[PDB]
């Protein structure tokens, strides 16, 4: 989350975004994935970046990813990786804690 | 179709109901629920089974609970300040008295800041880490704190109004908003402050956006959109970076060799790299296509309100309070985007109580006791949405207690 | 030409030291206040050439910079140097330290080289009305005045009005005296003048001989010897428009001066391009619609597109009086698309940034089912119009064509009888009414279609395609809604082979087949039948790899419970989808595979029965799972999150108010 | 009109430097900071260079895309192109060209002048600069001598306006400029 998030390697960043993304560091990642929502083009680095998200999902964090998830969903490329994130953004923001983790 | 989505997740009896003020303010938590008695007395009635009430008297006429987003603080008659503690253990409506402050102290930690001015009147801003801010003589904002061990209160800052003494003893509100503090005087100014330095950061010409009298302005917890409603039961809400934007005059706040020099030649800037396969992406972004806080680091007239304070105000939305013996109280909440209102009568026997926290939804003290206002949800849907979220004893619960 | 020699010396002149200018300052003053000799200008062309040839300031010893003043306020200087310090102070500029002055030499020559000195400073000091007041005081005087003419008109260039009433007459008064013979003495070289900027003075700013000579003088420089009588027929013209502009009266002149030109403009070639200013005037002032508007907007692109400047004149008029464009004109440049295409085709870089203004300014109702296969058929109409020049062409002029690539194969096949009447249709100056798939011809253009010039104009379809989308995406019903899927699901795989030319048609179409399914949700609804061949049919996902997806995801979304709805339309869906599924599991990526298994789960979870029908056979599927780990992690969104009813019942038909920001923080308001 | 006039190196099939960038005028220019000189002298030559790179981009594409001897009065590459606002003209222009073996001479007109007239002029000029200079080996006469360049400018360009000049004034401007130098 260096980056402002212009490179050529961010179908490699998101990859490890996924499998790190916690509820530690928020405002932070929150910037990187905004910026990093311009530069994806292919459908690869769009299900890394819903992996984020699912990542964020399962973590529990809740305030302002109401609307990080609702700008990927607004504004990604594929109609398969916004649905993605229509789906994750509904079950974060209806669900309590313990069903997350039991009907997600 | 705004009529009511009342719900009511604890229960109080009308006989307390027949012992509380006319106004009130709940915490985040549920740690209590205090009311203003006209005779002075302190009421608490806990809402935390039961609900007996606590009675706390004296000469009090402003006081304000620990706003954490109870520890009761309250200034007497005679400009004395107190902190007193309750406790809602088990249901026991005990309270105990902690820190007290007098008026001589006070005159002089004022004339100690070298400030010829005898305190006339003290007026609250906030009260939030065991540190208050107070608008002293109308004039300087001294940031009092009342630190552990007893410490005295000594004001890590007093900086007076950048203003004349003409308009510096009009002030009216004092409003403590992540850090830019904004005192509006009652010929309609708002000079925006900044409690960490004190410079005349900003300045806001309500004049300019065209009444009189503003009585109190609401700031959003972004510092986005702020109303103002005066003492005319009217209220007017205008965007922060647009009213400072649309009307800056009142605002205070070969490859590279071209290109950087684009960057500095600012009569203009060309946007170059001039081939003839890199403008057709220009074409393209143009048919595609086709804030103030940052450098200081309709009309509501319900055709009137004794006292309509806003509750509070977020980025998109904004809910009001405004009672009246005629009729009851009459709930409002506005749609800062959509520039929808939906305004709904209650009984008579009803008064606010400020959640002093994030629930901004009007939690209305009722005959029966806790009721929380809600707009659009019906009762299937919201038992749903519970169930949706949890087990069905929740449904049950919700759907039993009505 | 360019010699490393050339090159080393400007490396030079851009990085000489510091202490070395000082060192050559003193030279220059040491050199130009002794006997200036050829030393002179060979010191003076180095310093010319190492102040030029450096963008950041030169600011240099000042004495250097009073003695270049001085200098050309000494009148003893030759020509040589006069000229060359006086590009030395116009090109140092702008400097605030301005030493220099306005009335500082009697030469008019070396006048005219102080008014260039002093006018490339700018209105930082007022300087322009200063020259300009200068000037004039220095013209009241008896003038020549021709040399200084210039001056003038390069100031009223930058500055309209500083020349007063009394000066802009008496400027107005030289120039009638002065304009009198034709090209086809001092009287004439003065003439020369007062035609060299006639339509500039018009512009920004006796007169019956003025309207007995002069304003006749305008067709003169034409009408009352082969280059320039080019070059001033639209001097005449433009100066003819002018007089329309400023005079209303000369608008129905002009127009019968261009209808009596008709005679021989419409039939003279090599004289094609004053006809572009006269369709301005007739625009401003329209021309025929067959004969002069036709041949402008169609009669000329098929037969001379091949002039790279020609093109740019005639879009340009296009583009640049699209605001003031009439009903009949609007349906005029309407008809002619395909052949306005011809241009785009041969003359792409300088007309496509013209096109993406032009697109939006002529859609018209019905068009757009045949305009999307115009653009479709660009660079084969590129290929087509190639193969024309190589059969109809004298080898002797044949050097403005090209013959140079593959001729035998389309040759033969542009006699062969097979295909005499689709390239009549593809190479056609009108379009009035849909034609058949241009694979035939794609197949006959196989040796070519790898052109310079056809891969040139495959590169401004995109952009075109989008602006029109964009134009109509906001301006569509049903009917335009169903016709353009279909386009779509059409030409899929149908496309003319040039290389990187179907990649991005594909990505345009499909995903904007998204927008269009956006803007109304029933589109899968009212295309069952097509949409489920294209599923059910596994070639549809080994051919179109990328557009698949698209097509599943609105299948699997766009199910909706929530009139001409039926139930049994989810089972038939689900029943392609299965056969599909079955089957699948460029082939099938693995997108299509994750997106198959989204669309059956969340298309089982609207039919009471199909549950049991996802845990018999979705279940099986991510067991069998249990871009491949996507494929197995995306079905458990409706496997899971369906398997209790009541909350899967409503998500996956959600309201219309999820995506603005603030629409439900109420909505959990309820305990 | 005619902005400037230009000689500028033309890549075949390194940046476009322009070895001669003359600009006939200026620029109304206020900003808050006091007026400068680095602002304006480095907006004026960026202006020009952009032209330039445009210009060799035209060249380029009409090169490759053209089939007319790849790789001579009316047998030179010619064409015309329109500038865009802000990047980095005020008032928009087009852009008249003609380049000879890598030496493209340039144009910046304004809208109001005529095309052709700017065509057969540039012709003129690249004619004259490539036989009185004479630079088809020795190029460094185009930069050490930009004098000889300043003069046949000064002469039959007087302050970015273009003339009709035909046999007989073309014969008194011979008759002006021939002897004038040796």
């Amino acid at each position: 989350v260096s980056r402002p998030g212009r490179d050529e390697a961010l179908c490699w960043h998101l990859q490890m975004l996924a499998k790190v993304a916690d509820g530690d560091a928020q405002s932070a990642t929150l910037n990187f994935l905004q910026a990093a929502a311009a530069h994806c083009t292919n459908w690869d680095l769009q299900q890394g970046l819903l992996r984020v998200c699912r990542a964020l999902l399962r973590a529990g964090v809740r305030g302002g990813l109401v609307d990080l998830l609702q700008v990927l969903a607004r504004q990604l490329e594929d109609p398969d990786g916004r649905d993605h994130a229509r789906l994750y953004y509904i079950l974060l923001a209806h669900l309590a804690a313990p069903k997350l983790g039991v009907a997600l | 179709m705004g009529r009511v989505l009342p719900m009511l997740l604890v229960p109080v009896p009308a006989e307390a109901m027949g012992q509380l003020g006319s106004r009130a303010q709940l915490r985040t938590q549920p740690e209590a629920l205090g009311s203003l008695t006209a005779a002075g007395s302190l009421q608490v009635l806990s809402l935390t089974r039961g609900g007996g009430r606590c009675c706390l008297e004296g000469p009090f006429w402003h006081f304000l609970w620990e706003d954490s987003r109870p520890k009761l603080l309250a200034l007497g008659e005679n400009y004395e300040l107190l902190i007193y503690e309750f406790n809602l253990k088990d249901g026991r409506c005990d309270a105990t008295i902690l820190y007290s402050c007098s008026r001589e102290a006070l005159q002089k930690l004022i004339d100690d800041q070298d400030i010829s001015i005898s305190l006339l009147s003290l007026r609250i801003l906030s009260f939030h880490n065991n540190t208050s801010l107070l608008f002293i003589n109308k004039c300087v904002i001294l940031h009092i704190i009342f630190p552990e061990r007893d410490a005295a209160i000594r004001v890590l800052n007093c900086f007076t109004l950048p203003l004349p003494a003409q308009a510096v003893d009009m002030i009216i509100d004092t409003q403590l908003c992540r850090g830019i503090l904004f005192v509006l005087s009652s010929l309609g100014w708002i000079y925006i402050f900044d409690v960490v330095d004190g410079t005349y950061v900003a300045h806001v010409d309500l004049a300019l956006h065209k009444i009189s009298s503003f009585t109190s302005l609401k700031v959003s917890q972004d510092l986005d959109v702020a109303v103002i409603v005066s003492s005319s039961n009217s209220a007017v809400a205008l965007n922060l970076n647009l009213y400072f934007r649309q009307h800056p005059g009142h605002l205070l706040c070969d490859d590279p060799v071209n290109s950087a020099y684009n960057m500095k030649l600012a009569k203009f800037s060309f946007q170059i790299d001039r081939s003839w396969k890199a403008q057709l992406s220009s074409l393209n972004e143009t048919i595609k296509n086709s804030p103030w806080f940052q450098d200081i680091l309709k009309i509501m007239h319900i055709s009137e309100p004794i006292e309509l304070k806003c509750v509070s105000v977020t980025g998109f939305t904004a809910l009001f309070t405004w009672e009246v013996e005629r009729m009851g109280y009459t709930i409002t909440l506005w749609d800062l985007e959509t520039q929808g209102m939906q305004c709904f009568s209650l009984g008579t026997k009803c008064i606010p109580v400020d959640s002093s926290g994030d629930q901004q939804l009007c939690f209305v003290l009722t005959e029966n006791g806790l009721s929380l206002i809600l707009f659009g949800l019906t009762q299937e849907e919201f038992l749903n949405r519970l169930m949706i979220h949890g087990s069905a004893s929740t449904v049950d619960t919700l759907c039993h207690l009505n | 030409a360019f010699s490393a020699g050339a090159e080393s010396l400007l490396h030079q002149a851009r990085e000489i030291q510091d202490e070395e200018l000082r060192r050559f300052c003193s030279r220059v003053t040491k050199l130009l206040q002794e006997a200036p000799g050829p030393a002179t200008v060979d010191a003076l062309q180095r310093l010319f050439l190492i102040v030029s040839a450096t963008k950041y300031p030169r600011r240099l010893e000042k004495m250097c910079v009073d003695l270049l003043q001085t200098t050309l306020c000494l009148p003893a200087s030759p020509e040589q140097l006069q000229v060359l310090c006086a590009a030395i102070l116009r090109e140092m500029s702008p400097f605030n330290d301005l030493a220099l002055s306005c009335d500082h030499t009697p030469n008019t020559r070396q006048l005219s080289l102080v008014a260039s000195v002093l006018l490339a400073q700018g209105d930082r000091k007022g300087e322009i009305r200063c020259v300009s007041q200068r000037i004039f005081k220095i013209l009241e005087n008896r003038q020549s005045v021709r040399p200084l003419l210039p001056i003038l008109s390069k100031v009223i260039g930058l500055a309209p009005g500083i020349l007063m009433e009394d000066q802009t007459n008496l400027l107005s008064k030289r120039l009638v005296d002065w304009l009198r013979f034709t090209v086809l003495t001092e009287d004439q070289w003065v003439n020369m003048q007062a035609f060299s900027m006639l339509r500039k003075w018009l512009l920004h700013s006796p007169r019956e001989r003025l309207r007995e000579v002069a304003f006749e003088y305008c067709q003169r420089l034409l009408e009352q010897d082969s280059d320039l009588q080019k070059a001033c027929l639209v001097e005449a013209v433009s100066v003819l428009d002018v007089l329309c502009r400023q005079d209303p009266s000369f608008l129905y002149r002009t127009l019968s001066c261009l209808k009596a030109l008709h005679r021989r403009l419409g039939e003279d070639p090599g004289s094609e391009r004053a006809l572009v200013p006269l369709a301005q005037f007739f625009l401003n002032h329209a021309m025929d619609a067959e004969a002069v508007y036709g041949q402008l907007l169609r009669g000329l692109p098929s037969e001379r597109f091949h002039s790279p400047t020609l093109a740019f004149e005639v879009i340009h008029f296009c583009t640049h009086n699209l605001a003031l464009f009439d009903s009949h004109f609007l349906s005029l440049l309407r008809l002619s698309f395909p052949s306005l295409f011809k241009f785009l085709a041969w003359n792409s870089p300088p007309l496509t940034a013209e096109f993406v203004v032009l697109l939006p300014a002529l859609v018209d109702a019905g068009t757009a089912v045949e305009m999307l296969h115009a653009l479709l058929d660009l660079p084969c109409l590129t290929a087509a119009l190639d193969l024309q020049l190589r059969s109809t062409q004298t080898p002797s002029e044949r050097l403005l064509w090209d013959i140079s690539l593959r001729v035998p194969s389309c040759l033969e096949a542009f006699q062969d009888p097979q295909f005499q009447g689709l390239f009549r249709h593809l190479l056609r100056t009108k379009a009035s009414g849909s034609t058949e798939r241009l694979t035939p011809l794609h197949q006959v253009l196989k040796p070519m279609a790898s052109c310079a010039r056809v891969t040139q104009c495959a590169e401004a379809v995109p952009v075109l395609l989008q602006a029109f989308f964009s134009a109509v995406t906001q301006t569509a019903d049903g009917a335009l809604i169903n016709q353009l899927a279909l386009l779509l699901l059409e030409r899929s795989d149908s496309l003319y082979p040039v290389p990187q030319y179907e990649a991005r048609v594909h990505g345009v179409l499909s995903s904007q087949l998204l927008v269009l399914c956006k803007l109304k949700p029933s589109l899968v609804v009212e295309l069952s039948r097509e949409l489920l061949e294209f599923v059910g049919s596994v070639s549809s996902i080994h051919s179109r790899a990328s557009v698949f997806t698209c097509v599943v995801w609105a299948i699997g979304e766009y199910l909706s419970v929530t009139k001409r709805c039926t139930a049994e339309q989810i089972n038939k869906f689900f029943e392609a989808l299965e056969a599909l599924l079955f089957e699948v599991t460029p082939c099938c990526p693995p997108e299509v595979v994750t997106a198959l298994m989204t669309t059956l789960t969340k298309l089982a979870s609207r039919s009471q029965d199909l549950i049991p029908r996802v845990s018999l056979f979705l279940s099986k599927m991510r067991t069998l799972a249990q871009g491949a780990e996507s494929i197995r992690t995306r079905a458990s969104e409706l496997l899971t999150l369906l398997k209790m009813p009541s909350v899967a019942q409503f998500v996956f038909t959600p309201p219309a108010g999820v995506c603005q920001p603030r629409y439900h923080r109420d909505t959990n308001v309820a305990l | 009109m005619v902005h400037a006039f230009l000689i500028h190196t033309l890549r075949a099939p390194g940046l476009c430097r322009v070895l001669y960038s003359c600009v006939f005028g200026a620029e109304k220019s206020d900003d808050p900071r006091p007026h400068g000189a680095e602002r304006d002298r480095l907006l004026r030559k960026e202006q020009i260079l952009a032209v330039a790179r445009q210009v060799e981009s035209m060249c380029r594409l009409q090169q490759q895309a053209s089939g007319r001897p790849p790789m001579p009065l009316h047998e030179a590459p010619r064409g015309a192109f329109r500038l865009a606002a802000e990047n980095p003209f005020q008032e928009p222009r087009t852009v008249v060209w003609l380049g000879v073996l890598s030496l493209g001479f340039a144009l910046v007109l304004d809208a109001h002048e005529n095309l052709l007239l700017a065509e057969g002029t540039l012709r003129l000029l690249t004619r004259l600069l490539l036989d009185h200079l004479r630079l088809l080996a020795p190029s460094t006469s185009l930069l050490l001598r930009a004098d000889r360049i300043e003069g046949i400018l000064t002469r039959f360009l007087p302050h970015g306006q273009l003339l009709f000049l035909n046999d007989q004034f073309v014969q008194g401007l011979e008759k002006e400029f021939s002897a004038a130098w040796p």
